């Protein structure tokens, strides 16, 4: 599943509020997760899990799915 | 001269297209009469919500939208319009909007792009800035910036038949997301599960969000 984003950067909270109505997703993550991050921003055509990811770059958050449609996220999990 | 009346059920969004070309979206559980005469294109919002959008551009009669609470005077405007139990408020996405409360409609109210204001009879109660460029209602969405929890699941009852509620303990919790009106079954459970919660629904109209324990 693909979207055309053209989200510049800025806060995460507003550029997170963009990005799902862009997608058309449901997508659900605690308030106090996001607040007070930035993002580089996200233009072009991208999957949508790609897009996120990207759009995530440097906030130290990750995108997270189950098994119902829905989209979280959470703190970028550890490598080892 | 010409003259509707206009009414959407409970979860139903519909689009409209007046006679001077002027496109009217009606939110879930809205009313809307339009009358247009020689003075002006009148629209009077009866109930619940409505956007404005691509306004007829060489129309020369001011559009007008009333409401209980005042009137709001559209100079090649697109605005959402929603009625509350005691105020109106308008948001403005393109051009500008002036507002006349019913009792001090004299000076009006200025309203440019980007901004939001509610206002009564009496005059204006808030107003501030918005980033968005139109009602996400409008493309099928509710959306969240930590919203508190009393608040969305009000916005979100408006969608549906049943009473959703949620214990006094919870009522400022911040809701953030962006949330697809297609099926808000799904919204209640996803809401539930970020903020940790116990859905209690006993009987089919009465949901309760709970602490879990």
């Amino acid at each position: 599943a693909q979207a055309d984003f053209d989200i510049p950067a800025g806060p995460l909270a507003p550029a997170l509020a963009h990005f799902g109505q862009s997608a058309h997703i449901l997508l659900s993550y605690p308030t106090a997760l996001t607040e007070g991050r930035s993002t580089s921003g996200l233009a072009g055509r991208f999957d949508i899990d790609q897009g996120l990811a990207i759009l995530l770059a440097g906030t130290g958050l990750e995108a997270s799915r189950g098994a119902n449609a829905s989209y979280s996220l959470q703190a970028s999990a550890s490598t080892g | 001269d010409w003259r509707a009346d206009y009414h959407s059920r409970i979860g139903e969004q519909r689009r409209l297209t007046l006679a001077d070309g002027t496109q009217v979206q009606l939110n879930t559980d809205s009313a809307l009469n339009v009358a247009f005469d020689q003075q002006a294109r009148r629209l009077r919002l009866v109930r619940g919500e409505m956007l404005i959008t691509r306004p007829a551009l060489a129309d020369s009669r001011p559009l007008w939208v009333d409401t209980e609470h005042g009137r709001l005077e559209s100079t090649l405007a697109q605005f959402n319009v929603r009625l509350h139990g005691q105020h109106t408020q308008a948001t403005v996405y393109q051009g500008s909007v002036a507002l006349q409360p019913a009792l001090h409609a004299y000076p009006p109210i200025l309203l440019g792009a980007g901004e939001q204001a509610s206002f009564n009879q009496q005059g204006l109660l808030a107003r501030q800035a918005v980033a968005a460029v139109a009602p996400a209602w409008s493309q099928g969405m509710l959306v969240a910036q930590g919203q508190p929890l009393a608040a969305f699941i009000e916005d979100l009852a408006r969608y549906r038949r049943g009473h959703l509620a949620c214990d006094p303990a919870l009522a400022g919790l911040r809701v953030s997301g962006t949330f697809p009106l297609e099926n808000t079954d799904k919204i209640i459970a996803a809401v539930a599960e970020t903020l940790q919660l116990e859905v209690q629904h006993f009987t089919r109209y009465w949901v309760t969000l709970k602490p879990r324990m």
